[PDB]
DNA sequence: ATCGATCGATC
DNA sequence: GATCGATCGATAAAGTTTTTTTT
């Protein structure tokens, strides 16, 4: 009587696929969304569906959707039969799956006793210690070679590695098998562990866990180490007796009841597990809006006023961080050197000032950009250093805030308090884009494509004026020449600037005084530079002859003698002298370089090298 | 069936009748040359592979291995007319396949990839030695016919039966010792090399089963990439996880090549040709009988850097090398040349060493801090759970022409520099820390 | 050495 | 054809002082 009930829910779901759940006509929301679900599928060939719990609850008014919530451990090989019937009548090698999502409620892992056998229950948590990608079987072509091995049984169970039922002729049944790798189609899966979220533990009371199984295309979508949700079918799996290997406290005490099956007397257990079907991980005219916004005029000056509300003034350093926010060029000469790919700018200043606000600003504003103080200069992190032999091997790679800044903008501060050894290590990491390691293992060829951001401390907390920063750099010489220039933030105590900064901070520190207007928003600026990165402007004019005389004049200035200091701005900086010069034209969306654009390029070192040169 | 018999006729024509790039019989020339060295190998050109897949894409990505078995027997007749009686020595040939237009890492494998051609990279971890493999199972009964012919044993499946074509009893099958040849077998397991990988995560494992004339081409520690087929072995028994409807993974191989560098090419410098057969060796003499070559080569060696001349005189001289001239029962002679640069911070000294790493044949780039005082030379890695203290060398035993950067890592300068200045003085240095007294040879 | 499973023989 | 008896095959084991880099 559940056969016709299974046949009732077969067509009632099929009739639901004939209709839509569309409430608005031609104000958006085109009708018959499930027909278009078939239409997108017959082009890209992904072999999925996507159904929600809402629109099937609001057709039979819960007379049908409440039935499948307690039975679809059995009803799951029923609804697949109906959609397999409707696909030939509506569309032209075909394996599918049933992907519910978005049930209303969300539980924790501590609430699974008796109703959770055959139900659907969305479960939160985090995920740790994944595994690999192996194939599964679900259907055999195996049969004995007595007379003919073409018997195709199906539905290999949790231990059924032996299809031995109903041969064609009266051959030797259950005598043998031969698992054909030809016709028996497979599917791919993995087995990962989960863990409970941090904001629910009462105390440090050994937070328990369980294990899941991902079956369909859902493999590799579950990035480990994030807050995540799941589908919710439950299952129990024993495995103690098979053909191969021979199968504390009184765990498995219920197993003694489970004895005496029709095959050999044993002690079969039953351990709780979990199966999923679908994962999620929480945590036009807009394309025409860029074409309107690219046809503006003063966007170089519009953007610099609209960077950060937590800062006032300092219009020199606001220009520099925006060029750091975008990227330059990286394509270079053939068969050999890969040149620079970016700029690297620092600002030193007195602590507990407006230096710390940009560092707060960028790490949410930038894609995947990490922040690290860089004080733990002992174990790992900034310094790269492998881990000891653990669980099957030494010489394994480690994390740290350079490798995961691959096209990411890392920011480290406090240069003074590190040791004397890493100051060549990151100096190696700065000049080209790879680092090398050979500590007790083979050489490693890893290429952290990075662009750093720095803020060190002065030698006394107050910057002197009449001297240079050659004393006040508080480090060695050649890393500064390896670096770009700075535009150090100055300080003063005037009667006027403190008053306006006081008014600048109180409306910010209001709960709601949003009268300040940045002429852009955050995200429309964010997608704007994503349009800006898709060019490659090349200098084509003959202003390179104009270019070479400026540096040739420039090098005769900072060298104030044959015995003058070794801060001689050499041919290393000429690459930055053009790779910033293209990037500022890459901001204004111009695909070639004019001599007018490099006017702001020349003085930007030069106004800041006269900051060096007294 | 029977139309595959004509397939061998349909490709021996389609291969041997013409080779591209203005004829010259390129593939028709490299056959006899590897016949001369007696080394049992062939190649296929990718552009020929691009042209010999038009009717064969549905016979490469559909059926990769039994297409090759019928592809193997035509190559005998492709050279039997050329070299007669070559089958009387070693009686066997098998082909190898060159590069392929895929870039698969270790992570990206699914069900659609199996029983087809695959290509993947990684690094070689812990490896075994060389065993012989039976390869021709002359089956043996006890009372009936005890010679069932030399079989064709598979991979790790132990292909046998209880009784067939003699009786139906439980008489087991045994062995005997007449004329069973052996190929060898060497199961390198592979770890994913931490290059192109989203970092901060774990490595992943596979297994690789090599074959007969491809043994010990790799060395432990060195980066390799492999081109072969994919296979499955549903053994129905696994004991790390529970027994489950799953199946393992075995990657058999057809070819193997060394680490590559500057992966930006389109048609060259990824396949190690290095095969100076006709168009090169006939050419390379007149380029040697000119009058200003040494004034031309070292000027044209490092093209990207104009600079002062004398370094390019020296650094070209360094990788050209001298001679390890041995002598009678007396002291040996160093056959090496060891330059040392000194530069201002900002001249091009970091690039010539970077560029010469590509233009060499083998190299290493242990630079700066983190170079261990022992990890350059050989070190002993401790045993796993039932093993012995074995010897697993690091940088200098692998590199014959290695490149270090000993500038001023002063905190570790008093550690490692007592272990590099006896690689030159008492050349071929090795050590016996808590292990075996041995002496490896590293020039 | 003991227990379980499979095969053969007898009713 | 089914049931009972006899013979053959498969099933049970255990760890925690020296030595490496590292902080
Ligand atoms: N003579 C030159 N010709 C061409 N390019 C040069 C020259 N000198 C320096 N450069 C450029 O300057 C860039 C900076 O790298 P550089 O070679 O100066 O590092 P380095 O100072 O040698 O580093 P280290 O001192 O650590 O070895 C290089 O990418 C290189 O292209």
């Amino acid at each position: 009587v559940d056969d016709v009930t299974g046949e009732k829910v077969r067509e009632a779901f099929e009739q639901f696929l004939e209709d839509f759940s569309v409430q608005s006509t031609d104000t958006g929301e085109v009708e018959k969304v499930y027909r278009a679900q078939i239409e997108f599928m017959k082009i890209y060939d992904l072999n999925t569906i996507y159904i929600d719990y809402q629109h099937l609850s609001m057709r039979e008014n819960g007379a049908l959707a409440m039935a499948i919530s307690e039975q679809y451990y059995r009803f799951l090989p029923f609804l697949q039969k109906g959609l397999r019937r409707v696909v030939r009548k509506y569309a032209p090698e075909r394996v599918f799956q049933i992907s519910f999502f978005n049930l209303p409620t969300v539980h924790r892992i501590r609430d699974i006793r008796s109703e959770k056998i055959g139900s659907l229950l969305s479960i939160s948590g985090t995920v740790t210690r994944t595994s690999e990608v192996r194939p599964e079987l679900y259907k055999a072509s195996f049969t004995c070679d007595m007379c003919r091995a073409i018997v195709d049984n199906v539905e290999q169970s949790f231990k059924y590695t032996e299809p031995t039922f109903c041969p064609n002729p009266s051959c030797e049944n259950r005598a043998f098998w031969t698992l054909n790798v030809t016709r028996s189609r497979f599917l791919d899966w993995q087995k990962v562990r989960i863990q409970e979220n941090a904001n629910e533990i009462p105390t440090g009371s050994m937070p328990r866990t369980l294990d899941v199984i991902l079956r369909g295309d859902s493999v590799e979508r579950a990035k480990p180490g994030d807050r995540c949700k799941f589908t919710g079918v439950e299952i129990v799996v024993p495995d103690v007796t098979q053909l191969g290997l021979p199968g504390k406290t009184t765990e498995g005490l219920n197993s003694g009841v489970t004895g005496l099956r029709s095959l050999g007397v044993r002690d079969l257990t039953y351990k709780i597990s979990f199966l999923a079907c679908h994962v999620i991980s929480i945590g036009s005219d807009e394309i025409n809006e860029l074409k309107e916004m690219v046809k503006d005029e003063h966007i170089y000056d519009k953007l610099v006023r609209s960077i950060a509300p937590a800062v006032f003034g300092h219009e020199a350093v606001k220009k520099g961080i925006l060029l750091q926010m975008l990227g330059g060029v990286h394509k270079s000469t053939v068969e050999g050197i890969k040149l620079r790919g970016d700029i690297n700018i620092c600002v030193v200043g007195d602590p507990s000032t407006s230096k710390s606000q940009f560092l707060k600003y960028v790490v949410g504003f930038a894609p995947r950009s990490v922040y690290t103080s860089g004080k733990a200069s002992s174990a790992a992190g900034l310094t790269a250093a492998v881990v000891r032999d653990e669980e099957g091997g030494d010489y394994t790679i480690e994390a740290g805030a350079l490798m995961l800044a691959d096209n990411g903008i890392c920011c480290i501060d406090e240069f003074d308090k590190m040791d004397i050894s890493d100051q060549v290590a990151i100096h190696e990491a700065m000049e080209q884009q790879t680092i090398s390691i050979a500590k007790a293992g083979i050489h490693a060829t890893l290429n952290a494509r990075t662009s750093i951001l720095a803020a060190a401390n002065p030698v006394g907390g107050r910057y002197n004026r009449k001297l240079s920063l050659r004393g006040n750099l508080n480090m060695t010489a050649p890393i500064m020449s390896r670096f770009d220039l700075f535009f150090v933030i100055l300080d003063d105590c005037n009667e006027k600037i403190d008053t306006e900064l006081a008014s600048h901070i109180v409306d910010l520190h209001m709960k709601r005084d949003e009268a300040i207007e940045p002429p852009f928003s955050a995200e429309q600026l964010r997608r704007y530079i994503k349009y800006a990165r898709t060019f490659k402007p090349i200098l084509t004019k003959e202003a390179r002859s104009y270019l070479v005389e400026k540096y040739k004049e420039l090098r005769k200035d900072d060298a104030q003698g044959f015995s003058r200091s070794s801060y001689r701005i050499t041919v290393r900086q000429l690459e930055s002298m053009i790779r910033l010069s293209e990037a500022i034209a890459r901001a204004n969306c111009v695909d070639e370089i004019t001599p007018s654009f490099i006017a702001e390029a020349y003085d930007l070192l030069r106004q800041s090298i006269i900051r060096v040169d007294v | 069936p029977n139309v595959s018999r004509t397939i061998a006729r349909e490709l021996k024509s389609f291969l041997l009748e013409y080779t591209d790039e203005t004829g010259r019989s390129v593939y028709g020339a490299r056959i006899r040359t590897l016949g001369e060295m007696n080394s049992e190998s062939l190649e296929v050109n990718y552009r020929h592979l691009a042209e010999s897949k038009a009717i064969l894409a549905l016979f490469l990505a559909k059926c990769p291995e039994e297409m090759l078995k019928i592809f193997d027997l035509v190559a005998m007749e492709a050279t039997e007319l050329h070299y007669p009686d070559y089958a009387r020595i070693h009686s066997e040939i098998h082909v190898r396949i060159s590069d392929f237009p895929t870039i698969y890492s270790l992570r990206e494998l699914r069900e659609s990839n199996l029983s087809s051609l695959v290509r993947v990279t990684g690094v070689v971890t812990r490896r075994t030695g060389v065993f012989p493999q039976l390869k021709y199972v002359k089956f043996n009964c006890l009372k009936c016919g005890s010679i069932l012919g030399p079989f064709f044993q598979d991979s790790n499946e132990e292909i046998r039966i209880s009784f067939c074509t003699n009786c139906k009893s439980k008489g087991p099958f045994r062995v005997n010792g007449e004329k069973t040849v052996y190929r060898n077998y060497q199961r390198v397991t592979l770890q994913e090399a931490p290059g192109t990988v989203p970092p901060g995560r774990l490595p992943r494992h596979r297994e690789v089963i090599l074959l007969a004339d491809l043994v010990d081409v790799s060395k432990p520690g060195e980066e390799v990439e492999v081109t072969g087929i994919y296979k499955n072995n549903y053994d129905g028994n696994l004991n790390a996880k529970n027994g489950f409807p799953v199946f393992a993974t075995i990657i058999e191989a057809n070819s193997i090549k060394r680490r590559e560098g500057n992966t930006a090419n389109e048609g060259e410098e990824g396949l190690d040709v290095f095969s100076w057969t006709e168009e090169e060796e006939r050419e390379f003499r007149k380029i040697s009988r000119d009058r200003g070559i040494i004034d031309k080569i070292i000027s044209s060696m490092a093209p990207s850097i104009y600079g002062h001349r004398d370094i390019k005189t020296a650094v070209a001289c360094s990788l050209f090398g001298g001679v390890p001239k041995n002598v009678n029962g007396k002291h040996s002679i160093r056959g090496d040349i060891n330059v040392l640069l000194l530069g201002d911070p900002g001249t091009a000294k970091s690039q010539i060493l970077k560029y010469v790493e590509k233009t060499a044949h083998r190299a290493v780039f242990a630079t700066g801090q983190g170079a261990s005082a022992v990890g350059l030379t050989a070190s002993v890695r401790k045993d796993p759970i039932t093993k012995e203290w074995t010897l697993e060398g690091g940088a200098l035993v692998l590199a014959d022409k290695g490149v270090c950067l000993i500038d001023e890592f002063d905190k570790m300068n008093d550690q490692d520099r007592t272990s590099i200045h006896e690689a030159m003085e008492q050349q071929s240095i090795s050590i016996s820390k808590a292990g075996i007294v041995t002496t490896l040879q590293a020039r």
